């Protein structure tokens, strides 16, 4: 029995040594179904996994994709996450919302590329003061063709060292580094009632579910059957790692 | 200044880039001509010790040759009687981070020379990649002063060459331009204090405009357009760096130059004309105030760059009145000819008949006529867009012949594709981008990927082409013209070639160790004419050869278009000198030997 | 082979290193002579794209030229009608560890050529630094077979060139010589299977000696001395690697070579003669059995190396009978002349009259006479030892003139110092070492560090020198003699020079981009003679320039003795070709152009 | 009133950050004398510390040297040490002497250069099998002019990986690394009654005393009067570092 799970190199989600959350969760689900998990590796990052891995008839299942994704068929979600703030504990900077005035006085903030945080930075008028810093966190190499992003470890280091005061990150990608950080950081969930100046809503929480090809309904049925069977193990692993999971509603 | 003009009239010197304040690259020596062009053989060669692109030409003043290099920007001085011995060398120790920021661009464009008065000796002025400007003694090689200009943390690195006007040195800006504007600075050449600084985008106080700005052409834009065209506070990251050449006119006391493209590369993020970006300026030499500016490409979408060379001449117009004119080629396929005194538009023409990105340029209003089929932002596959990102015209230095009233130019021949794409991701995240393909033009061969360059002779007033010739690869570096009826130029294949001026027949060709991306220079030492040229390939045309990249999409399609360059050349760097019959300093072998 | 002899008799080819099985570097062409030597000018040039030392000479067989580079050991093929186009290239991908082990020395000797029978095509044989041996097709360039020879983990890296004899390829060994001994291997040229192996130190079975070994000269050492001279089991770390040249004689069916120095460098830890290290050997080609062996320096103390070149000739002795002779220069300052049929000693002389390490060599016994004042002893100031560790002679390939019976050689002029020291430490530890200084000899000047080399003409039988000339820097690479009464050689200053073969007057000199550590070669294509030479600086003389070292003691004093080389040359690499009046393939400019 | 000490880069003894045993043992004595310590940095390794550092009139006192050293004056010794063996746990390979026949059968061993262990390998006839391995532990670069030695961490790493079976090392150089090693290594003191084949004795234990200049008698009085004041602190630090200490005379 084989599963042919899609894989790409990205910390801390997927590593060759099998220490990432993807590896544990895939092994647990495969053991629940009784098969042995087989990893099909692609050198390019996760962004290219679907378009080059699933419809090229090489690997059969992808482990992490947003629910109701129109590209591929999705199974039942197994956890709920969202964006979290990051601030040093001893700095006495209590932040709970995106309309707080102190954001206009912070020396520097760290956010990702093509993310709601960047859109809100444009909305509240701070992109010009931080574009150089954002493009300097990685080397100044952002070609049109290639995909560039800031490593979560770099974000955590920037928040810890004091060069950036307030950061915005995604929980699964930074939970491991915040757990093992030498300095005590502080998280806070971003409210879902987040509104821009124009008024359009900006969601901050998301489900996570598996994705399979359009035709393979039987594999979807097997995955659905095994999900409730393996649920306690997945919950235990998530609790151990440190990811702050929100109730599903 | 005034001593430099007298030094320029002499035929034993090559003092500044372009040899003149008019930037003609023209020599009056006629010792080498069509009668005896087949007898040119090398005289001596010199090697640097770097593997990168060598741009510009060496300088020769008072029996010495000065040689500049790419990163890490070394400098050598050689004596013309004994070229083997090196009088002095300068090798800086730079910060290790400078290489990290800039990877594609590791070149430099030249040095500057100041004759100096009686009290202060002559000076050689240079710039470094980390963002420092230094002055050195011409005879010893010591350092007199050093100042810091750019910031590596922002992402600005220096590739430009300084300019010397009167008692001042003028320095521009260059770099990654991701989150920085562009500015021009003037320093005192003796000590190093700052006199004036001017910006490209911003309020009128930062632009530092004059009272009669665009008085004669009021429809080009007069006041308040630095912030009006931009939507909001985008001008703080607008861009507009200048890294081309300069021109100077003593009669009108003006310096002429042009600015670069706006940022970011996405057109939707910056709506408006984006005024005073990609525009021609004429600025005062002392106070820095601007007299006129003219915009070429409003709201650019093809990621061009208007930083080409500018030339000056005196000619009769169509009516019959003598006028002082300046000529400017551009990457978008349009050559401009304006008046230096005020800025009136005299002529605008197309380099080739396969442009198809602009229908024409209107002389009365100055606005180009666009063709929407070949434009971008259509969100589909735009095909057969010519010219490509590199454009018809390179960053080289063309030539002008006054007696024949002709312009000798080297023009690229490449066409481009464009396909946008958007890729979603996990949690409210997506990536937007575009992919590009580059292929040879209609007059070449597409299957074998050859026939990518042309060389032409042009008349500005009438608009005719006297002759046109094809080449296997692109012509990067420029040309030189001689009063002995000759045009000299180098090729990326690794040849130096000489052509007849009137007809264009090929008369002489020699094989040099590597490709050339510079322009030749000529001089005389003792009744003998010497022609010197650099060699060493790099930059955009040789990105794949240098960095060992095999992906066609890498380098914005540069690797795909230049995939066959590795079958004809390799890397290197140095200088070669040619003379008639190979006559040189070491004709008597006993010169320069031990004891 | 028998085809290679006929190929070598022709003047259109240069098939093997040395141009013959006799290793002469002699050409019968007389198109270029004393009458028209002033008219030599370059024809074309080529760049390899690497900055290291380039040794050896290119090969020219059947209208093609083969070029080899340093690490990572690339190969190029060029056509003589159109030198611009590259027919094929070979660029290997080597293990990253290979550079870590042997970063000090990154050079190569050359390539080998096998004509091939009717069934199999012609082959080009090469070696890699990682320790692999490969065969390639001459016309196209694919790989026919590839074998592994040495081990990186032990510390052995390959720099030598293969030798082709009959249907076999012969390969030696090289490396760090720390904890391994040397050996010689023969492979089949068509398949790659191993035929025989021979060792330098060990039991008689590993030595693979013959029944009549040293029958004519029993006092040179006959049997059992591979382990007798060494104390205990030291021969497992003895050393004795060979990285020199070879010679072959069809009449006697023997291959002549010489072995290296013993290890470790401390002469106290290896008491005895250390037999069959620093030994001239003549071995059978088919079976590998040794016919005779002669030891030069028993119990070496100065860290010399007897891996110089062997030459063959046929001359009359003092009695008046014709004899077949082999000549061998050595680093210690002694030239040996032996009989290549049995091994009898015919002559032994001193290269220069400033040799103090030895007084004379006894012909009856073969044991050198030592001067204990200039020896190496503990707690003493060994001062003014001539020669140094580099030695008077080195890896260049000298020349012989059959008609005049003269040997043309390039000899170093360096003298060294030696001072031992012991430094204690914390807990029962101590470090024992020696410090070395190098300076020019008496005939030069020591204040300015100039005059480090000379060039000589020598007669083997009588022992006289016809002429003697000095040079600014040490000669390095070899010489090439012609029948037009000329001797060509290159200089580390970046010069190629030609001298008269009778008196020694300098007639012609040209300036190449960088210094040369190879030897020139000559050929003819269509009624025209061409002379080609490499350029590029590396090895011991260029260690300070290559690695940017400023400590005099670093490089065993090489930096101090060569501290002024940076004022004349820089780094580079490539090939240059010369011809009369500059005549070449591109006389008609239309040849080789796109159409 | 400040004390000048001769320091050089030599892990784990002296480092810039001051976390080494040398720096701490110097600071404690400096505080005991009430006068602050000054660190004079010299680029060359520790073996050059005396000749180029003490007789050149740059620094005042060297912190670690053998007892009764001839070239420089020695103060009162303050701790013992010696050479110790290094093997793995639960391998049933226990070595208590240098005459155990199993030493002639192991695959490889790691020892230093110019040390009694090298001489003992000479004695039992094993240098030929291991010379290449020792010259491969460092890159094959051992010039006569300069001094080369294997890093102490490299020996512990090689014993832990499995490339070498038995190692011999000085106590203080490896005490820090052994107690932080992932795999449980095992030490054993080397007997002092070790005899070579010829019969000459090879000592295996040494004393450790400070070294001062020839003429600085008053500084000697200060040093050997302040040593007993802070002796409990020195003993506590040495025990914390994990260095095996043999009884003093």
């Amino acid at each position: 029995g084989t599963l042919r799970v899609c894989a790409a190199e990205q910390p801390p989600l997927s590593m060759k040594d099998g220490s990432g959350l993807e590896n544990r969760i895939a092994t647990t689900v495969a053991e629940a179904m009784g098969r042995k998990a087989q990893f099909v590796w692609l050198g390019k990052p996760a962004i290219y996994l679907v378009r080059d891995g699933l419809e090229k008839k090489t690997c059969d299942v992808v482990i992490g994709l947003d629910a109701d994704d129109p590209r591929v068929l999705t199974s039942k979600p197994y956890y709920r996450s969202g964006y979290v703030f990051l601030t040093r504990a001893d700095k006495d900077l209590d932040i709970k919302s995106w309309s707080d005035p102190r954001l206009k006085e912070v020396s520097h903030m760290v956010v990702g590329f093509g993310t709601p945080g960047e859109a809100m930075l444009k909305d509240i008028g701070r992109y010009e003061e931080d574009m150089a810093y954002l493009y300097s966190l990685v080397n100044f190499r952002a070609p049109r063709n290639q995909y560039t992003q800031i490593d979560p470890a770099r974000m955590v280091s920037e928040v810890a060292t004091g060069k950036a005061e307030v950061g915005v990150a995604f929980g699964p990608d930074v939970a491991r580094y915040v757990r093992d950080s030498s300095t005590k950081l502080r998280m806070t969930p971003v409210p879902d009632d987040t509104q821009a100046s124009d008024g359009r809503k900006m969601p901050q929480s998301f489900d996570q579910a598996m994705g399979v090809r359009k035709d393979d309904t039987a594999l979807k049925a097997e995955i659905d059957a095994a999900l409730e069977k393996a649920k306690p193990k997945i919950e235990a692993i998530l609790k151990e790692e440190g990811v702050p999971v929100l109730p599903v509603s | 200044n005034d001593k430099l003009v007298e030094l320029s009239k002499s035929d034993d010197n090559w003092v500044m880039p372009g040899k003149n304040y008019d930037s003609n690259n023209f020599s009056d020596l006629k010792q080498i001509n069509k009668g005896n062009v087949k007898q040119l053989r090398p005289a001596w060669t010199f090697s640097t010790g770097l593997l990168n692109g060598h741009e510009g030409a060496p300088l020769v003043v008072d029996g010495k040759m000065y040689i500049h290099t790419s990163f890490p920007n070394n400098t050598f001085a050689l004596g013309l009687d004994d070229p083997g011995t090196i009088l002095w060398q300068d090798k800086p120790k730079q910060n290790p981070a400078a290489r990290a920021v800039a990877c594609c661009d590791l070149v430099n464009r030249g040095l500057a020379y100041w004759p100096g008065d009686g009290k202060t000796p002559a000076l050689i002025l240079k710039t470094q990649l980390d963002g420092n400007v230094a002055a050195l003694n011409a005879e010893t090689g010591e350092t007199v002063w050093k100042v810091e200009n750019s910031d590596i943390k922002v992402g600005s690195t220096l590739t430009i060459a300084p300019y010397v006007v009167k008692d001042k040195v003028i320095i521009g800006s260059s770099g990654a331009e991701l989150g920085v504007r562009g500015y021009l600075t003037a320093y005192d050449v003796k000590t190093g204090e700052q006199v004036w600084r001017a910006y490209a985008t911003g309020p009128d106080k930062d632009l530092l405009l004059a009272s009669d700005f665009n008085i004669k052409n009021p429809h080009y834009g007069q006041k308040g357009l630095g912030t009006g065209t931009w939507e909001g506070d985008a001008w703080k990251i607008g861009g507009g760096t200048n890294w081309g050449w300069y021109a100077y006119d003593p009669g009108t006391n003006l310096i002429y130059f042009g600015t670069g493209n706006p940022a970011p590369w996405n057109e939707t993020m910056r709506p408006g004309d984006n005024k005073w970006t990609m525009t021609i300026f004429g600025r005062d030499a002392d106070t820095g105030e601007a007299k006129f500016g003219y915009q070429k490409t409003p709201h650019d979408e093809w990621d061009y760059a208007g930083v080409n060379v500018m030339m000056l001449s005196e000619q009769k117009d169509k009516d019959g009145k003598a006028r002082k004119l300046l000529t400017h080629p551009d990457r978008n396929g349009i050559v401009y000819t304006l008046d230096r005194t005020d800025g009136a538009l005299v002529s605008a023409n197309k380099l080739d008949d396969t442009v198809n990105v602009f229908k024409s340029v209107d002389l009365k209003t100055g606005q180009p006529v666009r063709d929407p089929e070949y434009g971008t932002r259509m969100d589909h596959l735009a095909k057969d867009i010519c010219p490509s990102a590199m454009g018809y015209h390179n960053q080289g230095h063309d030539s002008y012949d006054p007696k024949r009233e002709l312009f000798f130019m080297g023009i690229n021949h490449i066409c481009m594709d464009w396909e946008p794409f958007m890729l979603p991701y996990r949690a409210g995240q997506f990536f937007v981008g575009a992919t590009l393909n580059m292929y040879p033009g209609p007059k070449g061969d597409r299957q074998n990927y050859e026939g990518l360059g042309q060389i032409k002779a042009y008349n500005a007033i009438t608009g005719d082409y006297k002759w046109e010739k094809m080449e296997r690869f692109a012509v990067w570096g420029g040309t030189m013209a001689t009063a002995g009826d000759l045009v000299f130029y180098g090729t990326l294949d690794g040849y130096l070639k000489a052509r007849d001026s009137d007809t264009g027949d090929l008369l002489w060709k020699f094989k040099i160790p590597s490709g050339a991306i510079g322009y030749p220079m000529t001089y005389t030492h003792k009744g003998t004419q010497y022609v010197a040229i650099y060699y060493g390939v790099g930059g955009w045309p040789g990105v794949g050869l240098v960095f060992d990249l095999a992906d066609p999409t890498a380098g914005l399609g540069a690797v795909g278009a230049f995939k066959k360059l590795a079958n004809y050349t390799q890397m290197g760097g140095g200088v070669v000198v040619f003379s008639l019959d190979g006559k040189g300093p070491y004709d008597d072998p006993n010169v320069g030997e031990w004891k």
